[PDB]
């Protein structure tokens, strides 16, 4: 039982672990897409010049 | 000096059409940075 609260304790602290790796990936993601928008309307914008 | 007899010009001029538009561009720029340091620790009452 004691090993048992133990190693429940140390997995939930891996589960908080992924949690925040998965929000971290899905926000620079996110940023990235943003990035990618902007250089493409600099190039339209020179054309539209 | 080339004109006709009611003045119009008898020759085409050009200009040499100035250089398209400009393109200008940012970057990200890093700096070195470091991390803290440890000093000695001290010794509490309790067990580990």
């Amino acid at each position: 039982p004691v090993m048992l609260e133990r190693t429940r304790n140390l997995v939930a602290q891996l589960t908080q672990f992924g949690t925040s790796l998965l929000s971290m990936a899905e926000h620079d993601d996110a940023d990235e897409l943003t990035t990618l928008l902007l250089q493409q309307g600099m190039e339209l914008a020179t054309q539209s010049i | 000096h080339n004109l006709s007899i009611d003045g119009q010009p008898l020759s085409l001029a050009i200009y040499a059409e100035p250089t398209d538009p400009k393109a200008l561009l940012t970057s990200m720029v890093q700096a070195s940075q470091g991390g803290s340091a440890v000093l000695p620790g001290t010794l509490s009452l309790y067990r580990f």
